[PDB]
C-alpha cells in the first residue's frame, strides 16, 4: 500500500503489498525480479480475464493475455476454440510421428519401433537407450552442434 | 561420393562399411542389432562379407569399429532372375553376433509404406558412403556425405535410356558435379524429419558419376519397407 511509515525501506514482500488492498505493478516487479513471471502474475489479476467462462471447449486449456488469449487443445481437436476435430491431414494430426484415422473420425497417433507415445498422446519418447535414427554424439550429454 | 564433404565421426550411426572380396565394395545401413541392409547387387556368389559398423577413417583403426560376419544374405525374392539387375536391388544381411548398440552403432528408422514416401517427397535427403570421390578417380578413405534433391519422374525418365521403374527414383544435381559413385551401393539415403532420421531408398546405381544431364538413381524403400519389417523380426 505504501502508507505506513518507511515501508519502502524494507525488501518488498509481495505477499504483503499486492493482495492486501491491491498493489501496483512496480511494487510487484521489484519483488518478483523475473519479469516474464510478472507479466502473467499480472494478466490474471484484473482486467477482465479475456479467458472469461472458458471459450476453448473439448478440454482445451485457455491461456489469457493482456489483450487477447489463445487455446491449447491437447489432442484430437483443432481450431482456435478446439471445436474442429483433428483429421490426419491438417498439420500431421498434431502427432509428432504417425497418425491414422480409425474406429470413428478423430486421429490416433503412434511412433516407430523404439519410441513410445508420450502422455499427451502426440509426442514420442524413446524406450531403448539407443532409439532409431538419432545422431548420438551431438546430443550427449545435453548439447547441439552449433 | 563425388563432390561431397567429409562427415563428422558419429554423425552417421547406421552407416556401415561392407568389406568382402577386395573390401569397401558396398555400404549398408543398420536395421537393428542383428540385421543390416544393403543393395542386392553387392551379394557376390561365394564371398564372405564382414560388416564394419562404427568405421570412419579406413587408414586408421577407430576404437568404435565393430566387425561382424554375414551368415545369411536374403536378397528381395523378385530381385533379378536374369533381367534389370537394379529392380528390387535390395537385400538383408544377418550378422551372426549382435552388434553392441551405442552412440556410434544405432539403427535407422523404418517408416511404414505411407510415411516413407511422405518423407521422400519432402525434397532433400542425405546420402553417405565410402566410395569414389572422383568419377572413377579414388575411393573414400574417410566417410563422406552429400545432400541430394529428389528429382521428378518426368525429368528422370528423359535423362536415362533405361526404363526407370516404379521401384526406383532419381535424385541429384541437375548440373554436373555432385553425386554418389561406385563404392556406395547399399549405402543409405536418409531424410531426417526434425532430429529423428528415417530411411528413404537404398543407394543403387547411376550412369557414370558427377556429370551433367545425369542423376543418381536409388531404390524406393517405400516398396519393400514392409518386407524389411517382417524379415528382421526378433520376437
Amino acid at each position: 500500500y505504501n502508507s505506513g511509515k518507511l515501508e519502502e525501506f524494507v525488501r518488498g514482500n509481495l505477499e504483503r503489498e499486492c493482495i492486501e488492498e491491491k498493489c501496483s505493478f512496480e511494487e510487484a516487479r521489484e519483488v518478483f525480479e523475473n519479469t516474464e513471471k510478472t507479466n502473467e502474475f499480472w494478466k490474471q489479476y484484473v482486467d477482465g480475464d479475456q479467458c472469461e467462462p472458458n471459450p476453448c471447449l473439448n478440454g482445451g486449456l485457455c491461456k489469457d493475455d493482456i489483450n487477447s488469449y489463445e487455446c491449447w487443445c491437447q489432442v484430437g481437436f483443432e481450431g482456435k476454440n478446439c471445436e474442429l476435430d483433428a483429421t490426419c491431414n491438417i498439420k500431421n494430426g498434431r502427432c509428432k510421428q504417425f497418425c491414422k484415422t480409425g474406429a470413428d473420425s478423430k486421429v490416433l497417433c503412434s511412433c516407430t519401433t523404439g519410441y513410445r507415445l508420450a502422455p499427451d498422446q502426440k509426442s514420442c519418447k524413446p524406450a531403448v537407450p539407443f532409439p532409431c535414427g538419432r545422431v548420438s554424439v551431438s546430443h550427449s550429454p545435453t548439447t547441439l552442434t552449433r | 561420393i563425388v563432390g561431397g564433404e567429409n562427415a563428422k565421426p558419429g554423425q552417421f550411426p547406421w552407416q556401415v562399411l561392407l568389406n568382402g572380396k577386395i573390401d569397401a565394395f558396398c555400404g549398408g545401413s543398420i536395421i537393428n542389432e542383428k540385421w543390416v541392409v544393403t543393395a542386392a547387387h553387392c551379394i557376390e556368389p561365394g564371398v564372405k562379407i564382414t560388416v564394419v559398423a562404427g568405421e570412419y577413417n579406413t587408414e586408421e583403426t577407430e576404437p568404435t569399429e565393430q566387425r561382424r560376419n554375414v551368415i545369411r544374405a536374403i536378397p528381395h525374392h523378385s530381385y533379378n532372375a536374369t533381367v534389370n539387375k537394379y529392380s528390387h536391388d535390395i537385400a538383408l544381411l544377418e550378422l551372426d553376433e549382435p552388434l553392441t548398440l551405442n552412440s556410434y552403432v544405432t539403427p535407422i528408422c523404418i517408416a511404414d509404406k505411407e510415411y516413407t514416401n511422405i518423407f521422400l517427397k519432402f525434397g532433400s535427403g542425405y546420402v553417405s558412403g565410402w566410395g569414389r570421390v572422383f568419377n572413377r578417380g579414388r575411393s573414400a578413405t574417410i566417410l563422406q556425405y552429400l545432400k541430394v534433391p529428389l528429382v521428378d519422374r518426368a525429368t528422370c525418365l528423359r535423362s536415362t535410356k533405361f526404363t526407370i521403374y516404379s521401384n526406383m527414383f532419381c535424385a541429384g544435381f541437375h548440373e554436373g558435379g555432385k553425386d554418389s559413385c561406385q563404392g556406395d551401393s547399399g549405402g543409405p539415403h536418409v531424410t531426417e524429419v526434425e532430429g529423428t532420421s528415417f530411411l528413404t531408398g537404398i543407394i543403387s546405381w547411376g550412369e557414370e558419376c558427377a556429370v551433367k544431364g545425369k542423376y543418381g538413381i536409388y531404390t524406393k524403400v517405400s516398396r519393400y519397407v514392409n518386407w524389411i519389417k517382417e524379415k528382421t523380426k526378433l520376437t
